[PDB]
């Protein structure tokens, strides 16, 4: 997070 | 009041397909007389069909849909609309987050087939 | 009455999407602005989606569906319904025989996306 | 495709109610098995309720609303939809000229009552 | 999901009529921008008319029906349907019991009107 799809 | 649950004739072919929506992954159970039938899951925000499948109503008629993502359960929305008399769909809206678009999982189930 | 035509909301992408249940070939045409956006062409008796694609409602909103099968138009049925005043179908049946089973092909568009 | 006709559940109470909006003045008729169950009229620019029956759809559940106009048939215009797998609503619009707004006499039936 | 709120198109003439089926006096409030544009009450198990009138959407469009049975909300449930891309229906049901019938009070909204 960001940059490697990390998130929801 | 209760949703995504639908009453279909009996021993009918009906197609069932999911869209989604969301930054989260989608998962899709289709249950036909309380037994899964159909699992579709996928991450879309550009309404990619996740799933398209055709299955039988049984003996009982009853579908149920249910959305979650992660395992939590989405809020679902839903009716059933007849053209003519004759051609049926049945549609899910659901929605996992706050923004309450409503589309995160969309499920259109319609009949006949054939 | 006109059928198969829909307003839409003006620079909003929507999902159109076409099964077929029929012998015959099915050519669904999607026309927005009165210019032809998509065309989706395939043949099934178990509702195979015979196109899928994501489309702008452009600076006019109007958008139409049109069905033939080898060649000649087919009657369509057509409605719009809304849940939770936010989640938009726009259905589509059609008829190419006798049978008035109207779900020869079969559109479904949906919006909003994203 | 054919509208105003609808199957209702066998032996089951539902009201129809009409409204007007039009210069003409409005006829509209309810079959119900091919009899003819209830008739309406009246002329109204402001959506007047011409008639509201209870009725039941009998041994068939066949109901087919009618409308015209001085003895002219109006073209027809409906679909039925569900809410919650048990809220029932079967709605017609109906047109008597050229402007195609549908509204002209619109009859709603709904079910179940009680 | 939020039910029995609609956005019409601003500042236009709509019609609302509400029938009862329960034991239960039904009050129902018509509200246009949150603030009380009717109110209908009534007792009936037969889906009497307890009330129809003409109203405005107003400059904001937006429309809200609410239910209530002696002080104590009801349950709603609702959606928009439209017929030939002119005709307009928002449905409204609601639950005032444990029956989940949905038709203790029903609500129609049409337009436009004239
Ligand atoms: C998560 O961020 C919310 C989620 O995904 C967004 C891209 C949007 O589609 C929203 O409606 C959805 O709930
Ligand atoms: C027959 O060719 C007519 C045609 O194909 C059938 C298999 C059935 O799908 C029917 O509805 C369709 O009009
Ligand atoms: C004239 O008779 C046409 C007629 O009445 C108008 C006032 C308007 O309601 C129109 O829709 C209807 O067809
Ligand atoms: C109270 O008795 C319940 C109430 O009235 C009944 C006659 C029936 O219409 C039921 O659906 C409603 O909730
Ligand atoms: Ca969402
Ligand atoms: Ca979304
Ligand atoms: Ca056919
Ligand atoms: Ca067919
Ligand atoms: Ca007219
Ligand atoms: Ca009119
Ligand atoms: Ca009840
Ligand atoms: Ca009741």
């Amino acid at each position: 997070k960001p940059x490697c799809x990390a998130x929801k | 009041a209760t949703q995504g649950v639908f009453t279909l004739p009996a021993n009918t072919r009906f197609g069932v397909t999911a869209f989604a929506n969301s930054s989260g992954t989608q998962t899709v159970n289709v249950l036909v007389n309380n037994e899964t039938a159909a699992t579709f899951s996928g991450q879309s925000t550009n309404n990619a069909v996740i799933g398209t499948q055709v299955l039988n109503s049984g003996s009982s008629g009853k579908v149920q849909v249910q959305v979650s993502v992660n395992g939590r359960p989405s809020d679902l929305v839903s009716a059933q609309v007849i053209l003519t008399n004759e051609l049926n769909f049945a549609l899910v809206g659901s929605e996992d987050g706050t923004d309450n678009d409503y589309n995160d999982a969309v499920v259109v189930i319609n009949w006949p087939l054939g």
